[PDB]
């Protein structure tokens, strides 16, 4: 861990040992980074598969991916029906469940029917579209469920129906079982004892559903790199581990139940009865974690919030160093998308500027599905603290959300990590979003971290749903640019970048449009895409092929080869540094791993033996050791 | 442009590896998505993501089948026995060692 | 209080029942109680207009201020690409490129003649 | 690969006449007359209306792609045989394309003159929800370059904005091979078994 | 074509040569006389003022376009709208209302109708279930107006969404199996009309615009059903040629004649599939195929 | 244009409630007011009854630590005002009639 | 690894000039162009053999399994 | 392969005896055909060829 | 045609599945075969043959 | 109620004379951030529209007026201490908001775009 390059040599490693992988039976394996949806942001999405879930299902829906502070995720989908009914979908132990949304709204906090009606219709009472959908939803509940008049009677009902599936014990009453349903599934990022906030976000998600079916809002694209983030390898490793330890507590209970089903001898207060149980419970959890890392097969009784069950881990190859370092910059869309015949997910998009490399993606089947991060893209690991940010927004023109009740796209809803904390106008909301970026890069403001992304979405006609979304959590793609007042570094995420004007060079700054400038235009490329000499002069399919061929050269795997027992290594004997190199060749220390050799090359047709893909080597150069390797 | 190869600087660093923090710090910021992610399982606020996740899966309660032979009420049916509530409140990973 | 076809109670906040299918001529709050034997509230006329996307047609598209349809013969991709081709007598031929191969063999050009329209294609 | 000093001025003078092509193709599609400026607020309301429709965006792409391929083919006409530094019985890049040995005049023009319009499945460069085609550009930028018209050439290198659009056109061919797993292997087997 | 011998082509077409005396203005008027026109296409708005009290009265008010507009876009007169709205549309609208209740259980200011309008209105109240009023703009063809009454027992009903689904189903004028007829650019002098859909029985009746002796489809099984097996065989060699001519690939016609004569060898239109293989003499061909 | 502030009151003269839109509460009723003093802050609690309804309120933790409101009083002959500290109460209406609850199982 | 004994293209012996080259850069503080021309390398094929050599043998020799530590 | 996507199989190891030689006396180590350039358009290899020779000098 | 226990991925495919597949017996072993007196290698160019 | 403690009740409350005749006493509801101390200052610059800027110790404030719903609650006498003020629901005549602004600086283009 805390160890010098000198000391790393003395402990039989390379001097610049990189780490980041697992040794499992002597094979180096790592957990592959995946693209998943951005946490805590409801996405208005159209899917034709929503209509496939039954008759009278529209293809519209709101989808939120809520993560708990132990990174366990929970997706709640909000379907719109062709009756004016809205249903609340969730998934629990690989089983979908559907509930009417006014049952959750009446179970989260104590409500009247004005408070649901008031939240959906803040003002804009005189919109006949939205106010007639809403009594189909209220009188749909009062007709179908007529004997549910207060909060501790709808929770009684909801714990009755969900008692067996949540595996509740008989000492749990129904206003406790139904409360476990509302702590474990609906909007888990707002957390337990936060049900007032889970109420306001559902009223936000229903009007954004109604604003989608009215055409006022364009559907959010779940492939568009602003609506997605990176599930990191270590975070997945603790998601899977939590499930394994959860199973361990269930296998104890499975073992004691196999003793009350034989009537043998049970005194729970006995110290040695406990030792008698744990000798028979399988508790080799560390070998179940090795099975995940040895195969990639994801066995989980829950099912995580993930859409495939395999391929989660790969072999860190050492055929040269460029192959090895690019396993760690590699991100994958998901193996669910490899089977589709639609190329919309495989497409290079302008929101990937600075976050995913335009060049470094393979050729063939994974083209556009397997892609690498940009050179200076960083991924958030801890969540920066946001406790002081509500006090700062209230100092600005933000009215508090607890006593406003002013829903609508005619205002700017202010959210921090997916918690709605207030309401402003679109004019004031742009002044708030601009001054907070001014207070952020000037580090004299105590509560704002610099990597807080300020996602101001301005109003439009049939565009994205407006808002003032602030994010500070884990797993966010982030990249550095220069904020042009103060000339300081600013940190920008891909949700922000759609609405920001960021100049490529300082020479192309125009007046009164560009607030930011790139540090270098080479930040948008990969590491391996950035070493290609003069790559702005090549046809772009040839730069993509060099990123593929550069991973497959025989170069230098390492210099600690005598303490290795790999299956096969490829070592080129005498490498040379390049005469023509990039400046970043030195910064990544690629001279420790020479990949090739400088050759006197003649562009000549002379021999007749070099056509269509063929070259000619000098014979006496070869006898003198040119290109030798083992 | 001018972009030199650091030929005396390379050979000094080959023979004499640094006894401080490493040269080439951009190379360790390339795998910071992997190392920092694993480091958040044990270090950081609330004891890390493993100790913070063992308390979301808190209790697993089952009872016995034995009676109290209690007072003849609906409690006589509504008594379930002693309550085993097994739980986990701390997890730790040991840095690896070898044994006897 | 009335919002369109909806009506809510001013004490309990509950939604009242619609005064048409009632029996015995009364409406009230269901949480608390109110008293309305008369069914006092008037006709509630809720005018709803169709969406101006609901009937797409060739005539609605002509009511767009922007252009929604190209002219028939007024687009030819701007050709003076000098290719001495023996097709009719033609010098010009429109082109277009991609990269169809396995990222190693070069771009094959999608040619398109103009004067005779006779399709002539060359890879190399 | 080099143009002569006169011919290198010819392509400068023609490409100066495409600084206004993107706006004049815009004001044709939105039916605005007498050369409204690019920043006109009634133009930007209309271009947003074109953005929200796939049909209307296909018209704006296909009009503008016609007017910049006019500018493209004037440069290739003016410069490719007549304004090069070295000419055909010594210029091997022309001798290979004219003979049919290897290459075409399309390849020679993208080296020596300009790459031209980058076209993505018959349309122009894709554009975000905000009306931007890259973060470098203003929203609803009526410019040929903002829609992916590369005035750069491989001799002199291409700019980072038009480097990114050329990677979009390089991946659209490779993804079509990725949807091309097994197409005609069973068509021929069915014919040859009957017609054996 | 070659496999599956599909009688259900994805895009069945029909090529209609027009005469040498008929003009382009006469032919564009003729394409409008064929193409299907939904009632949705002539409607500008439908304003519904639901009112409850008294039975829930639903006042459906339609705005059409101007009468000169849809007559010069769809060749539709205002008298054709009357015989579609009164006769066809309202039967569908009431069939959708009762169905929706069945699942629910489980400017201008105008007046002064004349006699004939008063008689047309009472003619429609007899034929339908819940109507009780009807009007039409008989003078300018601009608006229609009819005012349903359902019971007081039913609660809220999304009337606008029901009207939109019914309007997008109601045809004003459709010759069957044909959607659209368009007038393309005349390629090599063949002034033709391409029709989205195949019905030879109906284009025979249009003989004052169309040379019926040269009407060509791409549907092979439609030509086989109507014009016989030698005409279906000339279709297959023209369709496989058009697959290759659009890629500038030239195959010889000696290959295409042998494929088309092998498919029509039993008088029918067989494929190169398992069922086309069925009527053959060698069993070891059959066992080795699949 | 300017307005002189005359008096500022620490003590709770006037509170401000937040109910649903259209809420009446007939003028017979009066609601009590309970107050927290954790030695530096103010967290108020509203509560009051009548014959059929019995309903309370509270202040919000996020708001009152950062955003105070003031009820003002302007007479335009003065060109001055006097001010009082106003809490902001997020209040519900639970009906006394429907505080019902059933058994925690099926009893079968 | 170690310096090539001969040059690949020309065939000059070049392997005797690697320690001389590192002293012309260290002691005499020459630039690389003057240091190669005093060593008598003047074909650019023979120049790039000394100019561009990495010398990874110094990095391999730290991993010695025959001596302690 | 060079660093520009110009890969190529070694088709024959050709003796220095009858490989072309320059004014300087140099036989090249690798011969690449100029017919691999017009359809690939890897112009970064042409500028690397004169940049690398300028750096060796 | 013999379902039996019905536990999935049934082994011993019986004398019909030896005859019916892409592999089968007809396609893999009658229609195409492996041969004696044959060879294969990577190809190289030559203007001198 | 019988709620747990800390919640000591408000026995005695102060005077608020809202009389409502028929010059007249307008009822305002103005905002402030919790950082500004109201007794420290003496004047409140007001506007018809939303155009003010006051400066109190390097912090620029602003009325973002939104005049054109929350219930006023007056003390009953001093003990029961709630009457919903009315006339026959007593809407505020003016509602203001003092909000902290900042000054974003202009981009020195002469320094930041070097040729």
């Amino acid at each position: 861990n805390k160890m010098s390059p000198y000391e790393l040599v003395q402990h039989k490693e390379e001097s610049d040992e990189i780490g980041g992988y697992f040794i499992v039976n002597g094979i180096e394996k790592l957990i592959r980074m995946l693209i998943v949806q951005r946490r805590n942001h409801p996405m208005a999405i159209i899917r034709p598969s929503f209509a496939n879930r039954g008759a009278s299902y529209s293809h519209y829906g709101i989808q939120i991916r809520s993560v708990r502070p132990d990174q366990t995720s929970q997706t709640n989908v909000l379907h719109y029906l062709n009756d004016g009914q809205v249903t609340f979908r969730f998934s629990w132990r690989k089983n979908e469940y559907l509930v009417p949304v006014v049952m959750i709204l009446k179970a989260l906090c104590h409500t009247s029917d004005r408070e649901i009606f008031d939240g959906i219709i803040g003002n804009d009472v005189k919109d006949s579209f939205l106010t007639d959908r809403l009594e189909l939803l209220l009188r749909g509940f009062k007709k179908r469920y007529p004997h549910l008049q207060n909060r501790t009677q709808v929770l009684q009902y909801l714990g009755d129906k969900f008692r067996v599936v949540f595996q509740a014990s008989p000492d749990q009453s129904d206003l406790e079982v139904g409360q476990e349903v509302l702590d474990r599934i609906v909007l888990v990022h707002l957390g337990k004892d936060g049900s007032q906030d889970k109420f306001r976000m559902l009223l936000f998600m229903i009007r954004k559903l109604y604003s989608l079916v009215a055409g006022e809002c364009s559907p959010d694209n779940p492939d568009a790199t602003q609506h997605q983030e990176v599930l990191l390898g270590g975070f997945l490793y603790g998601m899977i581990l939590k499930e394994k330890i959860d199973e361990y507590l269930q296998n104890i209970i499975a073992q004691v139940r196999m003793d009350i089903n034989r009537g043998m001898a049970i005194n729970f207060k006995d110290k040695r009865y406990m030792s008698r149980v744990l000798m028979r419970v399988n508790e080799n959890i560390g070998s179940k974690m090795q099975y995940f890392l040895s195969t990639g097969n994801l066995v989980s009784q829950s099912g995580l919030d993930l859409q495939q069950v395999s391929g989660y881990t790969v072999v860190a190859e050492k055929i040269n160093f460029y192959r090895f370092i690019s396993h760690f910059r590699m991100v994958h869309r998901g193996s669910f998308f490899a089977q589709l015949k639609t190329t919309t997910v495989r497409k290079l998009l302008p929101e990937s500027w600075g976050f995913l490399c335009p060049v470094h993606t393979p050729d063939g089947s994974p083209c556009g599905l397997l892609n690498h991060f940009a050179h200076k893209c960083r991924i958030s690991t801890q969540q920066s603290d946001v406790s002081r940010i509500p006090s700062i927004l209230y100092s600005l023109g933000v009215a508090p959300a607890s006593h406003t009740f002013a829903a609508g796209p005619s205002l700017c809803c202010v959210q921090i990590d997916g918690k709605i904390i207030g309401w402003v106008s679109h004019e004031q909301g742009k002044i708030i979003a601009d001054t907070l970026r001014y207070w952020k890069v000037e580090g004299k403001t105590p509560g704002l971290p610099i990597d807080l992304e300020i996602g101001y979405v301005p109003p439009s006609t049939r565009g994205q749903y407006p808002g003032l979304y602030l994010f500070g959590g884990h797993s966010r793609m982030l990249r550095p640019v220069r904020y042009l007042p103060l000339d300081k570094e600013d940190i920008v995420g891909p949700f922000e970048q759609v609405y920001m004007n960021i100049a490529v060079t300082p020479q192309e700054i125009q007046n009164n449009v560009h607030t930011h400038v790139e540090f270098t235009p080479t930040n948008i490329l990969s590491i391996l895409a950035n070493l290609t000499p003069f790559s702005d002069f090549n046809q772009s399919p040839r730069n993509m092929y060099q990123c593929q061929m550069g991973k497959q050269t025989m170069g230098t795997p390492g210099v600690a080869l005598c303490h290795r027992s790999d299956n096969k290594l490829y070592r080129l004997q005498t490498g040379q540094t390049p005469i023509v190199k990039a400046n970043l060749y030195d910064d990544y220390g690629m001279d420790n791993f020479p990949n090739g050799f400088n050759a006197v090359v003649a562009v000549i047709s002379y021999t007749g033996y070099d056509m269509d893909d063929a070259m000619i080597i000098n014979k006496s150069a070869d006898e003198r050791g040119f290109g030798y390797g083992t | 442009r001018t972009a030199d190869f650091r030929t005396l600087e390379r050979e000094s660093r080959f023979i004499n590896p640094p006894k401080d923090k490493s040269a080439f710090p951009l190379l360790q910021e390339a795998v910071q998505p992997h190392i920092g992610s694993f480091n958040a399982l044990t270090e950081g606020p609330d004891g890390g993501l493993l100790n913070l996740g063992v308390k979301d899966i808190g209790e697993k309660v089952i009872f016995d089948g034995k009676p109290l032979n209690s007072e003849d009420e609906i409690s006589n049916s509504g008594y379930l026995g002693n309550k085993l509530s097994v739980s986990v409140e701390q997890v730790s990973i040991a840095k690896p060692m070898s044994n006897d | 209080s009335v919002v369109g076809s909806l009506i809510f109670c001013l004490d309990c906040g509950d939604l009242l029942e619609n005064p048409n299918a009632v029996l015995g001529s009364n409406v009230e709050c269901s949480q608390c109680k109110a008293i309305y034997p008369k069914s006092q509230f008037s006709n509630l006329k809720v005018v709803t207009t169709t969406a101006d996307d609901a009937f797409p047609s060739s005539l609605r598209a002509k009511k767009s201020v922007v252009k929604t349809s190209l002219k028939k013969n007024e687009l030819k991709d701007g050709a003076t690409i000098k290719e001495k081709c023996p097709q009719c007598g033609n010098e010009e031929m429109n082109y277009h490129t991609l990269q169809l191969r396995s990222a190693d063999e070069g771009a094959t050009v999608f040619y398109t003649c103009t004067s005779c329209g006779y399709k002539f294609r060359t890879n190399n | 690969l080099r143009l002569t000093a006169e011919g290198n001025k010819w392509r400068t003078d023609i490409l100066k006449t495409s600084v206004d092509t993107g706006r004049e193709a815009a004001a044709e599609v939105t039916n605005l007359d007498k050369d409204t400026p690019a920043d006109d607020p009634e133009l930007l309301k209309r271009l947003q209306e074109i953005l929200r429709d796939n049909n209307k965006s296909g018209i704006l792409d296909a009009v503008t792609s016609s007017k910049v391929n006019a500018i493209t083919s004037q440069v290739v006409s003016k410069c490719v045989p007549d304004g090069t530094m070295k000419k055909f019985p010594c210029n091997s890049m022309q001798a290979m394309a004219l003979s049919g040995a290897k290459g075409s005049n399309v390849n020679v023009s993208q080296i020596m003159c300009l790459l031209g319009q980058q076209a993505l499945e018959g349309r122009r460069v894709p554009v975000m929800v905000s009306g931007k085609t890259l973060p470098s550009f203003k929203p609803y930028e009526t410019d040929a370059m903002a829609g992916g018209y590369v005035k750069g050439r491989f001799y002199s290198g291409i700019k980072p904005q038009e480097y990114y659009f050329h990677c979009m056109a390089g991946r659209e061919g490779l993804i079509d091979t990725a949807v091309k797993t097994s197409r005609s292997g069973y068509l021929q087997r069915c014919l040859t078994k009957q017609l054996e | 074509i070659v496999m599956t011998a599909s009688a259900a082509i994805k895009t069945p077409q029909m090529t209609l040569p027009i005469w040498n005396d008929v003009s382009d203005e006469q032919a564009d008027t003729f394409c409008k006389s064929i193409s299907k026109v939904l009632l949705s296409e002539v409607i500008d708005k439908v304003i519904v003022t639901e009112t409850t009290g008294t039975a829930r009265s639903y006042v459906i008010h339609m705005r059409f376009f101007d009468n000169n507009e849809y007559s010069e876009e769809y060749d539709v007169s205002k008298e054709e709208l009357q015989n579609v709205i009164s006769n066809q549309f309202i039967h569908l609208l009431e069939a959708a209302i009762v169905k929706e209740i069945k699942k629910q259980k489980r400017v201008e200011a105008n007046n002064n109708m004349n006699k004939v309008q008063r008689d047309r209105q009472s003619a429609i109240i007899s034929h339908h279930r819940f109507i009780t009023k009807y009007n039409f703009d008989d003078e300018s063809g601009k608006w229609c107006e009819f005012k349903l009454e359902l019971a007081a027992d039913t609660e809220k009903l999304l009337m606008v969404n029901i009207v939109e689904e019914i309007c997008r189903k109601s045809i004003i004028r459709q010759i069957p199996h044909i959607d659209r007829c368009v007038h393309p650019e005349p390629e090599n002098g063949k002034r033709v009309l391409v029709t989205e859909g195949v019905n030879f029985q109906a284009m025979w009746d249009q003989e004052a615009f169309i040379d019926v002796d040269g009407i060509t489809s791409n549907d092979v099984a439609a030509v086989l059903k109507t014009y016989g097996v030698e005409a279906a065989r000339n279709t297959i060699v023209n369709e496989i040629n058009n697959v290759f001519s659009r890629y500038a690939i030239s195959v010889s016609f000696r290959h295409l004649d042998l494929i088309a004569d092998m498919m029509t060898r039993q008088g029918t239109y067989l494929a190169f599939n398992r069922q086309g293989m069925e009527t053959s003499t060698s069993s070891f061909m059959k066992m080795s195929y699949e | 244009s300017e307005i002189e502030i005359e008096s500022v009151q620490d003590q709770p003269s006037v509170a401000v409630g937040s109910f649903f839109k259209g809420f009446r509460a007939p003028s017979d009723t009066t609601f009590d007011l309970y107050k927290k003093k954790k030695s530096e802050k103010d967290e108020f609690v509203l509560h009051g009854e009548n014959e059929r309804l019995e309903y309370e309120g509270y202040t919000d933790s996020s708001s009152q630590a950062s955003n105070q409101y003031v009820v003002g009083l302007f007479n335009p002959e003065k060109k001055s005002i006097q001010l009082y500290k106003a809490p902001v109460l997020v209040s519900k209406v639970v009906s006394k009639s429907s505080k019902n609850l059933r058994g925690p199982k099926i009893k079968s | 690894m170690i310096v090539p004994v001969r040059c690949f293209s020309c065939g000059k012996v070049v392997g005797d000039k690697w320690e001389s080259y590192l002293n012309l850069l260290q002691e005499d503080e020459l630039d690389e162009g003057t240091a190669l021309s005093r060593l008598g390398l003047k074909r650019y094929c023979c120049r790039r053999m000394i100019l561009t050599h990495v010398d990874l043998i110094e990095k391999f020799l730290r991993y010695n399994p025959l001596e302690k530590r | 392969s060079s660093r520009h996507g110009q890969k190529g199989v070694c088709s024959r190891k050709w003796p220095t005896i009858d490989m072309p030689f320059s004014e300087t006396g140099i036989q090249p180590d690798i011969i690449i055909n100029p017919h691999a350039f017009p359809s690939r358009m890897t112009i970064g290899m042409f500028v690397e060829s004169l940049a690398g020779k300028a750096g060796a000098l | 045609k013999a379902q039996g226990r019905t536990s999935g991925k049934v082994p011993i495919p019986g004398v019909k599945q030896a005859l019916e597949k892409k592999e089968g017996l007809f396609r893999k072993h009658m229609m195409g075969k492996r041969v004696n007196y044959a060879a294969r290698s990577v190809i190289s160019p030559d203007p001198n043959i | 109620f019988s709620i747990p403690d800390g919640f000591k009740k408000c026995k005695h409350l102060k005077n608020f004379p809202l009389n409502g005749d028929n010059k007249q006493q307008q009822v305002w509801l103005i905002k402030f951030p919790s950082n500004v101390d109201i007794s420290k200052l003496k004047s409140l610059p007001v506007d018809f529209e939303s155009s003010t800027t006051m400066t109190i110790d390097k912090h620029d404030y602003k009325i973002m007026d939104d005049t054109d719903n929350m219930t006023l609650l007056v003390p009953s006498e001093s003990k029961e201490s709630l009457k919903i003020a009315s006339t026959a629901p007593l809407q505020f005549d003016k509602v203001f908001s003092v909000s902290e602004t900042a000054k974003i600086p202009a981009i020195d283009y002469s320094k930041v775009r070097v040729p």
